[PDB]
């Protein structure tokens, strides 16, 4: 259209571990009155959510210590929830819901959301044809947007859909996975 | 008439360090002694270094630590004074310590991984390199992954993973690991498996009071709140229904059920009392508890939750007492102190209760910020069993919301009917590390021998070791002397000080007369651990960010580290580790079984969890059980 | 499974567009189902009609909220109904008329999903549609194998020249082209059967066919309209042997999105004047095909 990010250049978020930075690492720096300061250079996940990182140290002189936990939050004002259900059966048809999230306070946005088309299931989507809803979104207010697909092959398999606004340099995609069962 | 006496803890562990204190009570000059440890019966000698002198200058106080390498396993603990053999046959712990299990998460779904650590601490908390056993278990019971891994070298840490099979059994697993040479002593964390996505918002329920009092006219009030993992506030209907539990076995009630809009992430919802007792003589009702369960759907339907809080207990009063922490024996004739614990219905301690003995009539003392209060009162020079009940003495509550608790103490014995007695007492406030602890020593005794007690030997157990030995000097005519003792983190959690004085007092008799006290410490970590941001600045990261994590702790600290999403928390926030189920370990370990005194001098020592032997025969009875009574 | 609940949703014409959804739910316990939803999502481009929607919240045991009920033509594209509780002896049942106003080609199936509010896994959910059989995206199976069918019914429709056909059948995907006959239609609920004896392999493909053999070809009966192909006529077709269904020697051949499907005007239809020039246009391709073959 007029006015909007194409397709292909919205990069999907994908990276949505429950956990990690399962990681050891000595205090070794060069200590001051006994004490050792670490920087670690950390890439944050795709989640928008709060994350909690717990350490744990373990000294020869001071036994162990479980030490407060530390919260971040990755946020952004207009984001995709693609609720995907745990796992599905191959050749039922499913509704799944993609929930757009407008944040800003006094904002509403013109929304293009879209279902990719991927062979491993049926939907409105094909190689030729789009399947895109325009829509509009309040300010700090939320759409929930269904879409009714069959899995037609087991395994892990992925959904993937993706947003942006008109007018604004605004844009999300989530791709996800879920497990395909046999009947 | 020189009197030997050693010293040493109740339960000796091996390779670790343990220290024997020795005496020569009105010696002159200097004193050799070589300690020795033998194995129980025969002789293998384990133990052998260990000599040191007794002198004038350390007025015949001193040492030796010794290290035991490596039924109910005893050893023969044997000092020699020059000449003079003093010797203990001692309890042994086959036992290394502690084992604290983290897993990266509290709730799993088939095939994935769980990654687990296991932390290998000694009874002081120092990493300890050992062979340790581990079993994952099933919710039946059956063990399906084993490892064998020692911890040498390793700094206290031992990672490990297990790839959950897609075809597996729901439910509640095990991790059950153990030092392979205590298999008697075995430490689990449990993890959910489940079928599951991650939830976007979290939903909690708080009752505006954490008990439910039955006569109550305005019911159990409750909040619920949701909130999106990242922040924002909840708009969605909620659905909360209310049950009663008792104690294993819950009863639903229908009539309870309400469904509420959720609005600004909020919402109320109250179960009157008359719904609740037509559900089910309200006194009935005490001693049970009320669950409140909250469905949230978000106002689209694209997304729920369900929270449950429990164990809401109803009651008459808001208060219990607990004299888990007053001695259940006194001194006939000197005065006696209460340590009373007051808690909330829940288990929290309760802070600025007023409290008193019955009747009082001026008196009362308010708990403080451990929910911790001390009376005292006097006391009779009779041998009947003394019994004491305290109050509660809550202004704007009324007599019958009132807690109250009985217990009874019973008389130290003296030797020989002496009627001498050793009292110690210290104010009661928190302590920390960094503080000093005025110890006060009250001698009772006859005016004909009290100019012969010139000094108070007192003992620290901490942790299941002697900790720290000395000397208060006393003056003749010094009914009080006072001990300015310092507190640092090696008192965590607490500690027992026990003192005694002897002397040849009747007709050449010799008396040993002792106390002790329990002292709480404020938990903390020995040393420190903080986990923060780095980047000196700024609003919140967006998905995919770099950012700098700083991490300040102890030079040479081995840090391990996990980041959860905070929607698995939702789903599951049991079995996670922290600090302080670390120490309520430690202090279930305790070799000390009491809040302190004793029936008489000996049992002052084992109850304190140590032993005391004396060239004249003077001793504690043999501790053969490695735990406490009961 | 729907364990738990039965579930029936209905789509009817009402007496733009508007029409009647009726959506009718039992509980199969020996107790009635206490609190429960009615979670609707609607077909695309259509809205609850909010006097209906207010109607029926004035019903007893049921509750749909201000916030629904001031929703608009806007963006109720999603809709919950709150009931007190789901009889477990006969159907509770409700309906309400629902008007298009955004109108597309392609509406995605809207869908009924009912759950008591304590456990959301003992749920069921129906889709419906005004012409999928219950609310079911169009699918060829054969076992336990589907394939999706949810595109154009065929190739395109400014004038159809000899150069463009040339172009178009010469594609690198194009696998077969054929002169048919159509000797036998076979109807049915989900997928037409046209039998097609194949007069001229103009182009030949994987499938080898003989001069004279009939092939059949399917197609989705939401196509049926558009085809509207009839017995006894010829056809030029062609396609791509993505296309072909079951196994080989006895394969048959969708007609989708990229099968050209042209009806060729018979031997004595071909003199009137407005036949002639199609006709001679079917006969130079023809000829340009068989022996020069394709010029890639």
């Amino acid at each position: 259209d007029e006015d909007i990010i194409a397709e292909e250049n919205i990069v999907s978020r994908s990276e949505f571990p429950e956990s990690w930075l399962w990681n050891v690492e000595d205090l070794k720096e060069p200590p001051k009155n006994g004490i050792s300061t670490k920087l670690m250079n950390i890439f944050l996940k795709d989640s928008i959510t709060t994350w909690e990182i717990l350490a744990v140290s373990m000294s020869d002189k001071k036994g162990i210590c479980v030490a407060d936990p530390f919260e971040v939050t990755v946020m952004q004002d207009f984001f995709i929830d693609l609720r995907l259900p745990y796992s599905v059966v191959r050749n039922e048809q499913v509704e799944i819901r993609a929930v757009l999230y407008n944040y800003r306070q006094n904002q509403e946005l013109k929304v293009r959301v879209e279902l990719l088309h991927n062979p491993a299931f049926c939907s409105l989507a094909t190689t030729k044809r789009r399947h895109q809803q325009t829509v509009t979104i309040p300010p700090k207010s939320s759409l929930s947007v269904p879409y009714v697909i069959v899995p037609l092959k087991t395994g892990l398999q992925e959904v993937e859909v993706k947003a942006a606004v008109y007018h604004h340099f605004i844009s999300d995609g989530v791709r996800k996975s879920l497990k395909v069962v046999p009947e | 008439s020189p009197m030997y006496s050693i010293i040493t803890p109740n339960i000796l562990r091996l390779e670790s360090e343990e220290t024997m204190v020795l005496e020569a009570h009105d010696a002159q000059g200097d004193v050799p002694v070589t300690v020795t440890v033998h194995d129980f019966p025969g002789k293998k000698l384990v133990l052998s270094s260990e000599k040191t002198v007794l002198t004038p200058a350390t007025n015949h106080m001193g040492n030796v630590t010794f290290t035991i390498p490596a039924r109910n396993k005893f050893v023969t603990v044997q000092a020699t004074f020059g000449t003079q053999v003093v010797e203990k046959v001692v309890l042994v712990s086959l036992q290394s310590g502690y084992l604290f299990i983290q897993t990266d998460k509290t709730i799993y779904t088939p095939g994935s991984t769980v990654l687990y650590r296991i932390f290998t601490v000694n009874h002081k908390l120092l990493p300890v390199g050992r062979t340790v056993m581990v079993n994952i278990e099933n919710p039946e019971g059956i063990p399906v992954k084993q490892d064998s891994l020692s911890s040498q070298n390793q700094l206290g840490v031992l990672p490990l993973s297990w790839d959950i099979p897609e075809l597996v059994n729901m439910g509640q697993w095990k991790i059950r690991a153990y030092y392979e040479n205590s298999p008697q002593q075995v430490f689990s964390t449990e993890f959910e498996v489940k079928e599951y996505v991650l939830p976007s918002f979290e939903v909690i329920v708080e009752p505006t009071e954490k008990f439910y009092y039955i006569y109550n006219e305005k019911g159990l009030e409750v909040t619920i709140t949701a909130r999106f993992l990242y922040g924002k506030k909840v708009e969605g209907t909620a659905f909360v229904i209310f049950g009663i539990q008792d104690g294993e076995q819950r009863i639903s009630l229908p009539e309870s059920l309400k469904r509420i809009p959720i609005e600004d992430g909020s919402g109320e919802v109250v179960l009157s009392r008359k719904v609740l007792l037509d559900g089910v003589r309200a006194e009935d009702l005490v001693g049970k508890s009320l669950y409140v369960s909250a469905t949230v759907i978000l106002h689209s339907g694209s997304d729920m939750v369900q929270a449950e809080r429990s164990g809401i207990p109803i009651v008459t009063s808001p208060y219990q007492i607990h004299f888990t922490k007053t001695p259940k024996y006194f001194k006939p004739g000197m005065p006696f102190d209460l340590m009373v614990f007051v808690t909330n219905p829940d288990g929290s301690p309760a802070y600025r209760v007023p409290v008193a003995v019955q009747g009082e009539d001026t008196v009362q003392s308010l708990t403080q910020g451990d929910g911790v209060a001390k009376l005292s009162i006097n006391t009779h020079p009779s041998q009947k069993p003394l019994s004491i009940t305290v109050r509660t003495k809550k202004q704007e509550l009324s007599e019958a919301e009132q807690a109250t608790r009985t217990m009874q103490a019973l008389p130290y014995s003296t030797v020989g009917n002496s009627n001498n007695y050793l009292h110690l007492s210290v104010l009661r406030t928190e302590l920390r590390p960094g503080e000093t602890l005025n110890v006060n020593f009250l001698l009772r005794m006859d005016r004909a021998h009290e100019a012969k007690i010139r000094y108070y030997t007192y003992l620290i157990m901490n942790k299941g070791r002697l900790l720290k030995a000395g000397r208060q000097v006393r003056e003749p005519g010094q009914d009080l002397v006072v001990l300015p003792l310092s507190i640092t983190t090696d008192f965590i959690p607490s500690f027992r000080l026990v003192a005694y004085y002897t002397l040849i007092g009747a007709s050449g008799q010799r008396e040993v007369v002792a106390d002790s006290v329990w002292v709480d410490v404020k938990d903390s970590c020995v040393g420190s651990l903080v986990v923060k941001s780095g980047q000196s600045e700024d609003r919140q990261p967006v998905p995919g960010q770099q950012m700098t994590l700083k991490i300040e702790g102890d030079h040479g600290a081995r840090v391990v580290l996990v980041a959860v999403d905070k929607g698995v928390f939702v789903l599951n926030k049991k079995n996670k580790l922290t600090q302080s189920k670390i120490w309520d370990v430690v202090e279930k370990a305790d070799i000390g079984c009491t809040p302190g005194s004793g029936k008489d001098y000996a049992g002052v020592f084992s109850d304190a969890g140590l032993t005391f032997t004396s060239s004249s025969g003077q001793q504690t009875a043999q501790r053969a059980e490695l735990q406490c009574p009961q | 499974t729907c364990n738990k609940f039965d579930l029936k949703v209905t789509i009817k014409p009402a007496p733009k567009n508007t029409m009647i959804l009726e959506i009718c739910t039992r509980y199969r316990g020996d107790q009635d189902a206490t609190m429960s939803i009615l979670d609707i999502s609607m077909m695309t481009g259509f809205a609850p009609d909010t006097d209906d929607l207010k109607q029926l919240a004035n019903g007893v045991d049921r509750y749909i909220s201000k916030y629904e009920l001031d929703k608009a033509f806007s963006d109720r594209n999603t809709l919950i109904i709150y009931l007190d509780k789901v009889s477990h002896s006969e159907d509770d049942c409700l309906a309400f008329k629902v008007h298009q106003y955004f109108n597309v080609e392609l509406i995605q199936p809207g869908a009924v999903k009912v759950y008591a509010y304590y456990n959301l896994e003992e749920s069921c959910t129906r889709f419906y549609h005004p012409e999928k059989e219950d609310g079911k995206l169009n699918k060829l199976c054969r076992d336990e194998l589907c394939r999706c069918a949810e595109e154009n019914c065929f190739i395109q429709k400014d004038k159809v020249t000899l150069e463009e056909r040339l172009d178009k059948a010469c594609e690198p995907g194009v696998d077969y082209v054929y002169k048919t006959r159509l000797v036998k239609v076979q109807l049915s609920n989900d997928f037409d059967e046209y039998i097609m004896a194949i007069e001229q392999t103009i182009k030949s493909g994987s499938d080898e066919v003989q001069v004279g053999q009939q092939r059949t070809f399917i197609s989705p009966i939401k196509c049926r309209e558009a085809l509207k192909l009839e017995e006894k006529k010829h056809y030029l077709m062609w396609g791509l042997s993505s296309d072909f269904w079951g196994e080989k020697p006895n394969l048959s051949y969708i007609i989708g999105k990229d099968t050209w499907v042209e009806h060729w005007p018979e031997e004595d239809e071909c003199q009137d004047e407005e036949n002639q020039k199609q006709c001679q246009d079917l006969g130079a391709f023809t000829e340009s095909m068989v022996v020069f073959g394709c010029p890639n």
